[PDB]
């Protein structure tokens, strides 16, 4: 129930301004900034501002903050999803989320903020649908935002029939300083770039742990996802009843369904970093890197980023396998590595040197995450089965998915 | 198939080789197709078995079977999960249909001994859905 | 080629199963 | 690459060298460092700070850097010891009381980790009185002998005469520079 939806920018000035109730005053928006920088200074802030009795609940985007008032007990979730789906909306339309579109791309920016929602109650959120009626260089709206498919545009021809599958893994672990793992998630994300012509029903089959159970084959290699988020287009009563995974993919670019489940096996990559830094003398790094994935898989693009003291100043490196780099900006030791085939083992020994004078502060012990992206890896075992394109008018889909291993928030806890 | 009747003698040795009673990761070949097999692959492959020897009457294991369905999935690009057999006690029917292969009893359904038998009707009549159809949906 | 895992080619339905 | 100017260089003479200057408040340390730079005993206020000066001897910039022995700034000589490549210890053996607290102070120096590469440097000053000891019982009482992995060398340098300074500087020399 948001009452005027506005982007600010980093002096506190608004950018643009839509109200949709008008009972907030526009004046309100001066405060939002003074009391975002007395929250900001007190450890205070929070994304839901209150200012007397209207509150300024809005994100933090890359150059502005979507600050959207309200006066009532509106929906904080509703505020935080229209707020995302204006981002995304924005984002799509202009590659670039800075106050250089802000300032030159008004006369489309206001058309499509009056088009997405009207009241506080939004309506239109589909980039793709809201690019049929809302253009920057008008004719009736289409037909897909009032029928029920409002995520497949109707009449879309193409030469050919290839839709793209990309099943995106996130390595996840939370290794604690003991050594051991607390937090080891793994998160699947079948992203498909469908390019079909007409509208066709795709219906996606997988080697679901529920469906080898009920179908009676419960013996071999399922992936057990233990949350599972379907898109739009997926119809939630058709998994509901009996796994059936029937959707009509969208034109471009799109998340399906984003799998999330427990993984109870040992990391791809094990570091045993050890820090023998000398009381204001010297530091030693003896930081090993471990690769438990299977030989077969090469973890290309390999940087296990090793926090190193901030104030340490002329830092040797000795390595074994990649480049090691230290980045004075991110005060961390890079180890990156172009190619790291699957049980190797690097050994890194850094030295750096240290000012005689203490700090006058604690810099606290940030965590050591590495970023390992294997391709051509699942590491929950997960493997398409069969994709059922349909078309009412009947053509050979050619469908395509290739799977990649990457680290998520996979962080080891320093000593 | 060349490669197919190459492998064939090294499975039926392997599975002979092993009684009837390290690592880590899934990696997959680059570009490699991966479907369930099919009815006609599964009635070819059955044929070819048949006509090679060394399935029909094999003592049934768990260890060969699951040789038998890599092997597969290596050579084909299959997965292996179309050689289920349905639950004993007794004869089991092949899970997936067109399969010529089944179990038989040779002497709890999991002491029971049961070998691999050619069945030419199992392509033909749903055996396994019919009775279980639940499991085929 | 591409970065990440060659695309590979996908089945219709779970043929297995009837 | 090439190192054809750093051979150009070394045919002349290109290596300087470091070194320090510490110990005890009267022990002769700002006199003997008058003396290596200029070559006159010059009689100057307790040295409340440091005091940093350079020699040029054997083609070899001698930079000394004088410490003083005040309680307050004995524990400062570690701002000192970053990028510090030489030490030398100067002994106040006309001070019985002294010598113990010297003692001390060149082993709390001496057991850092930091300070590795720096040889051990020895000098008997005020070497002018009878009371003084000889090379030999000094270096006793003060266990350098018993210095692991350090190259310590001890030398008598009389503060009022002179003698003795260029002994220490060639020793000093011979065990920073390992060429002809
Ligand atoms: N007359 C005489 N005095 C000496 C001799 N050797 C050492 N001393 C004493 O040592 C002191 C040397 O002090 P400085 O030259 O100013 O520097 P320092 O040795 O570091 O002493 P502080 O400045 O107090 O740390 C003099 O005041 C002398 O009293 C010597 O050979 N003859
Ligand atoms: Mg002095």
């Amino acid at each position: 129930s948001a009452s005027a939806v506005y982007v600010l920018d980093l002096k506190g000035k608004v950018l643009i301004c839509r109200n949709y109730r008008g009972d907030v005053d526009m004046s309100e928006v001066e405060h939002f900034m003074p009391i975002l920088m007395e929250k900001e200074e007190e450890g205070m802030l929070s994304p839901i501002l209150a200012h007397g009795g209207v509150r300024f609940m809005w994100i933090k985007h890359n150059n502005l903050y979507l600050v959207a008032t309200s006066k009532k007990n509106a929906c904080v979730s509703l505020v935080f999803s229209f707020l995302y789906k204006v981002v995304q909306v924005f984002s799509e339309y202009f590659k670039e989320l800075e106050e250089e579109s802000i300032r030159d791309n008004f006369v489309i920016i206001y058309e499509l903020l009056d088009e997405l929602m009207d009241f506080g109650y939004p309506q239109t959120t589909d980039s793709k649908i809201l690019q049929e009626y809302i253009t920057q260089e008008a004719p009736r709206p289409p037909a897909t935002v009032t029928n029920a498919v409002s995520w497949r545009s109707e009449g879309i021809k193409y030469r050919k029939n290839e839709v793209f599958l990309d099943v995106i893994e996130a390595v996840n672990l939370l290794v604690s300083a003991n050594g051991n793992v607390l937090r080891s998630e793994i998160v699947g994300s079948i992203k498909m770039r469908v390019f079909l012509s007409g509208m066709p029903e795709l219906r996606l089959g997988l080697n679901d742990k529920v469906l080898f159970d009920n179908t009676g084959r419960g013996k071999s290699k399922s992936v057990e996802l233990e949350d599972v988020k379907f898109h739009q287009c997926v119809r939630l009563s058709r998994f509901e009843n009996d796994r059936t995974i029937s959707f009509i993919p969208p034109d471009g670019e799109f998340e399906l369904m984003s799998y999330r489940l427990n993984t109870h096996v040992k990391p791809l990559i094990w570091i045993e970093s050890v820090i023998e830094k000398h009381s204001h003398s010297r530091i030693e790094y003896m930081v090993k890197a471990k690769s438990q994935f299977k030989r077969r898989s090469t973890a290309n693009n390999v940087e296990i980023h090793i926090p190193v003291p901030n104030d340490a100043d002329s830092p040797k490196f000795k390595t074994t396998v990649g480049s090691v780099k230290w980045v004075p900006e991110n005060s961390e030791i890079v180890w990156s590595v172009k190619s790291f085939p699957g049980g190797k083992e690097y050994l890194m020994r850094a030295h750096f040197g240290l000012p005689s004078v203490e700090a006058e502060d604690k810099e606290g012990k940030p965590p050591i995450s590495v970023k390992f992206e294997i391709p051509y890896f699942t590491t929950s075992g997960i493997q398409v089965r069969y994709l059922k394109i349909i078309e009412k008018s009947g053509y050979q889909a050619l469908p395509w998915v290739r799977y990649i291993t990457q680290n998520g928030d996979y962080q080891l806890r320093t000593q | 198939s060349k490669s197919s009747v190459i492998g064939w003698p090294a499975v039926r040795e392997r599975m002979r080789r092993a009684e009837p009673a390290e690592e880590v990761g899934f990696p997959v070949t680059p570009q490699v197709p991966l479907r369930p097999m099919t009815y006609k692959a599964a009635v070819d492959l059955s044929h070819f078995l048949k006509e090679k020897g060394g399935l029909e009457g094999l003592i049934h294991s768990q260890r060969r079977q699951d040789i038998l369905d890599l092997w597969i999935y290596h050579t084909q690009g299959y997965f292996p999960d179309w050689q289920n057999y349905t639950p004993g006690p007794g004869v089991r029917y092949p899970l997936t249909f067109g399969w010529c292969y089944k179990l038989v009893p040779v002497e709890d359904p999991e002491r029971e001994v049961l070998e691999w038998r050619f069945d030419s009707r199992l392509a033909f009549h749903h055996v396994a859905r019919e009775l279980h159809p639940e499991y085929f949906k | 080629d591409r970065k990440g895992g060659s695309y590979s080619q996908a089945a219709g339905s779970d043929s297995a199963q009837s | 690459g090439n190192i054809f100017a750093n051979l150009f260089k070394g045919l002349f003479g290109k290596k300087e060298m470091r070194i320090l200057m510490v110990g005890l408040d009267a022990a002769g340390k700002t006199t003997i460092l008058y003396k290596l730079k200029l070559g006159e005993i010059v009689t100057t206020i307790p040295t409340i700070g440091f005091n940093v000066e350079t020699v040029e001897y054997k083609n070899i910039s001698f930079t000394v850097w004088d410490v003083g022995g005040q309680d307050k700034i004995r524990p400062l000589w570690r701002h000192y010891f970053q990028n510090t490549q030489g030490l030398i210890f100067v002994v106040d053996s006309n001070d019985r009381e002294r010598v113990n607290e010297a003692r001390e102070e060149l082993m709390r120096m001496l057991a850092e980790d930091e300070l590795r590469d720096a040889v051990l440097l020895v000098f008997a000053n005020k070497q002018d009185l009878p009371n003084a000891m000889n090379a030999a019982e000094i270096t006793d009482k003060l266990g350098l002998h018993s210095l692991r992995h350090r190259n310590w060398y001890i030398q008598a340098t009389c503060a009022t005469s002179g003698d003795g300074l260029y002994e220490g500087l060639d020793w000093l020399s011979n065990q920073l520079r390992n060429q002809k």
